[PDB]
């Protein structure tokens, strides 16, 4: 019955600021420390700073000395983090967690919010530009062959790709999007046998909701 | 500004023991670094495991034990179970801040190891026609799901312009990853050797394409 509630996502524009919140319940707010932690995908955790809601004590870590500002709200028992001049580099998931009982280090990172995904961009609804991915003159005389589509420069998440609208579904692989200079990019491949291509056309179908768009791209040999 | 260092990945199988270490750039670890350890399970659920070097947190299984062996903090899991495949971060206190290690992914082997299927792709001309070029490296069907992916252009290494998705599961419970090298239409045409190198279980598999 101990619980800290973090709102899931928040999107915010480069150069602006943001104030994260952490709604603690199920325990005596005043007596336990609250810590904040940064997690960029494919990176570990990064300690930002901790606060003791009883009498305004903080320790920050040097690097976030003046990115981050930390505040309590004893009445509503919610904990706050102000982020300053938000840049691309600050797009991370942000966790708050409950620490020790009183001034001491004899406790644990006991309980963790589920985080706020802070995504920093000036992007406006862009369809994807789907380009094909053919091999290659290094000519697999062999069983199978892989071809795919780059789905570049679309925003926001997600798009969804299929191959011949589902006709071909075995051995299809779609990969995670990656954030590339304000815009997302991902890809999908699909592995067929030799005879069946370019014999029979193989197309990927790529749908992007937010732009109400949907394109198909015939994969032609090089 | 300490660098806390952990084993990058580690594999066990159920029933076995394993120890994850964590050591300080600052030399030996002291009792007063208060070494914690924290598990991260899928979907960002963290749970504290250890505090004050060897204190086990209420609820946590006796398997998990915390230590200080010579100059480094450790965490030994004794009765290793499939519940324990996870990522473990130790964290140390240095008088006025906490600093986390970069974590160890534990993999509790549940199937024979499979090596990755790398596939390099040259830029489509259509893309080139927008002043930009992107090479794509698709890694699929590997277990455990740990890889490093390095790119080389013209023999030399690249360290800015690449992106690599962290591995994800495939219906068959093996893993897949993708890597994107980006360069302008010019750059593309100024080089020749393009190479994507994927390492897995200390065996590298490489693909390169020449223009
Ligand atoms: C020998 C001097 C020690 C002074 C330490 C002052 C307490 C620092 C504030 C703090 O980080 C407390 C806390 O929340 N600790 C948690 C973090 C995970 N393990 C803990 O005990």
């Amino acid at each position: 019955q101990v619980q800290l509630q973090q709102s899931g996502s928040e999107l915010v524009r480069p150069g602006a600021s943001v104030k994260l919140s952490c709604k603690a319940s199920g325990y005596t707010f005043t007596t336990y420390w609250i810590h904040w932690v940064k997690q960029r995908p494919g990176q570990g955790l990064e300690w930002i700073g901790t606060i003791y809601p009883g009498s305004d004590n903080t320790y920050y870590d040097e690097k976030f000395k003046n990115k981050a500002t930390l505040t309590v709200d004893t009445s509503s028992s919610t904990a706050f983090m102000q982020l300053s001049s938000l840049t691309s580099e600050d797009s991370a998931v942000y966790f708050c967690t409950r620490g020790s009982l009183y001034y001491n280090n004899y406790g644990w990172f006991g309980y963790w919010g589920q985080g706020t995904l802070v995504t920093v961009s000036a992007a406006k609804t862009t369809p994807p530009s789907v380009y094909p991915l053919a091999p290659g003159s290094n000519a697999a005389s062999q069983s199978m062959v892989t071809l795919g589509c780059l789905v570049k420069g679309y925003f926001p998440e997600p798009v969804t790709v299929t191959w011949n609208s589902g006709s071909l579904s075995s051995g299809v692989h779609t990969f995670p999007a990656v954030l590339q200079s304000d815009l997302y990019t991902l890809t999908s491949s699909v592995t067929v046998p030799s005879s069946t291509w370019p014999s029979q056309t193989v197309t990927c179908n790529v749908a992007h909701p937010a732009s109400s768009t949907k394109v198909d791209k015939k994969i032609v040999p090089r | 500004q300490a660098v806390v260092t952990q084993e990058s990945a580690l594999t066990t199988s159920p029933g076995e023991t394993v120890t994850l270490t964590c050591r300080s750039s600052t030399g030996a670890v002291t009792t007063r670094n208060y070494a914690n350890w924290v598990q991260e399970k899928p979907d960002h659920f963290f749970t504290g495991l250890i505090g004050d070097t060897n204190n086990r947190a209420p609820g946590v299984p006796a398997r998990f034990s915390g230590s200080l062996i010579g100059h480094k903090a450790a965490l030994t899991i004794t009765g290793a179970q499939t519940e324990d495949e996870s990522v473990y971060f130790c964290a140390l206190w240095y008088s006025n801040h906490w600093v986390f290690g970069g974590g160890t992914k534990l993999t509790v082997l549940g199937q024979p190891k499979s090596s990755p299927s790398v596939t390099l792709f040259p830029p489509s001309s259509e893309e080139l026609e927008t002043n930009k070029a992107t090479l794509v490296c698709t890694i699929t069907d590997f277990y455990p799901g740990v890889v490093t992916v390095d790119w080389k252009v013209d023999g030399t290494p690249v360290t800015q312009g690449m992106e690599t998705t962290q591995p994800s599961k495939q219906s068959n419970n093996k893993y897949m990853a993708s890597s994107y090298l980006t360069l302008t239409a010019g750059a593309w045409e100024r080089h020749s050797s393009y190479s994507c190198q994927v390492t897995h279980e200390g065996h590298t598999v490489e693909k390169s394409l020449s223009r």
